[PDB]
């Protein structure tokens, strides 16, 4: 089963 | 960072002539991932050959297997020919059937 | 014994060939079972093991779903980082990550990872106590400020915790019969000699799973650390691994010398002798 810098 | 690719080149079971087999080409350890990597028949690019899904080892690196099903014969030389940002020429690494 | 899960993430950045390739792949073990291609033509999430694919379509639907929309992320982490490390729109840059889960025998959460690398190098990680992030440099404190302000951490430990252990426990049961094996190297010796007085004695291991393998060789019992020659672990293409160690030895000495072998899938050590 598998926001910014 | 640039990592060189460390090279084998191998058959997924010990070579017998006349029996179907599979000869690979591990590269690991390398960065950047872009690399060509191509098995050659007595000198000439073998057409149809795969390869793994691109991945990393811990350390970020990364590793690909190159494989394609063959049948050996007491002939014929095989070898893996690796391009790479780190290489100023192609490696070209031959098959050795006891390594 | 103990088990893990991870997904691997690359991104490369091809300014004049368009936009960058996005490769994932997951594992269990030493095992792959999903990938996600950008430059494929298929666009979702594949098998590339035989038990998941008896996932029904909604379970592909999501994971194709949150894989394309980490590949949206990770492109504009890349322009980010340019802009981070002022770096010109010619090159050519790598973002790579991994994220997953480690459980003991009876299942229990152990250790979960959520980290990245810019250009092969460490930029950010989220720390084992999963409340804290470690930056590498000045432009991942950045980042990392950012995601204290934002408490990122609380969400992916709550991922790691629930539902990254909850998959693994599952792929471990739906494909108890290849993930829960062991197979035993299969060993043999072979003896070259080299010249008149020289020999080389290499000691081999195939067909073994999975990958973590010891093979020493010794002189009357005296570890040949320094003087071994060894290759790294390497898949054989059919989900095994192999393995070999060599060692060049005085003609007629050969007796002298032992070749261990460690693996979890033998009930003992095997001691291999010319």
């Amino acid at each position: 089963l598998y926001m910014t810098f | 960072i640039q990592r060189t690719p460390k090279i084998q080149v191998y058959s997924r079971h010990p070579a017998e002539n006349g029996k179907s087999n599979f000869l690979n080409c591990y590269v690991s350890g390398f960065h950047p991932s872009d690399i060509e990597v191509d098995l050659l028949k007595n000198g000439e690019r073998i057409e149809k050959v795969e390869h793994s899904d691109l991945s990393f080892s811990k350390d970020w690196s990364f590793y690909l297997l190159y494989y394609t099903e063959f049948t050996p014969t007491e002939k014929d030389e095989y070898a893996c020919r690796v391009n790479h940002v780190t290489l100023s020429q192609p490696k070209i690494v031959k098959w050795d059937r006891d390594m | 014994g103990s088990h893990s899960m991870r997904y691997f993430s690359t991104s490369v950045s091809r300014p004049g060939r368009g936009e960058p390739r996005f490769i994932a792949v997951g594992y269990v073990d030493d095992t792959q079972f999903v990938r996600f291609d950008s430059d494929a033509a298929s666009q979702r999430m594949e098998p590339r093991a035989p038990w998941i694919e008896q996932e029904g379509p909604e379970y592909w639907d999501e994971e194709t779903g949150k894989v394309k929309a980490h590949s949206q992320t990770d492109r504009e982490n890349l322009r980010i980082a340019l802009r981070y490390y002022n770096q010109s729109e010619a090159g050519s840059h790598t973002l790579q990550m991994m994220f997953g889960c480690d459980v003991g025998s009876d299942g229990r959460f152990l250790r979960g990872y959520h980290q990245y690398a810019y250009d092969g190098k460490d930029y950010i990680a989220l720390k084992e106590d999963l409340r804290s992030w470690t930056a590498a440099d000045m432009a991942a404190q950045i980042t990392k400020r950012k995601w204290e302000a934002a408490h990122v951490a609380e969400q992916q430990r709550a991922y790691l915790e629930g539902t990254c252990v909850d998959g693994l426990r599952r792929y471990l049961e739906n494909g108890k019969e290849t993930l829960q094996r062991t197979d035993p190297p299969k060993t043999h010796m072979t003896h070259h000699p080299i010249s008149d007085h020289e020999a080389t004695l290499r000691c081999w291991a195939l067909g073994f799973y999975p990958a973590e393998i010891t093979l020493t060789w010794q002189r009357d019992g005296e570890d040949q650390t320094q003087d071994t020659e060894l290759v790294e672990t390497r898949p054989a293409g059919d989900g095994t691994f192999q393995k070999w160690a060599a060692v060049v030895v005085p003609s007629g000495e050969e007796q002298r010398y032992t070749c261990h072998v460690q693996h979890e899938g033998l009930p003992k050590p095997l001691t291999l002798r010319w």
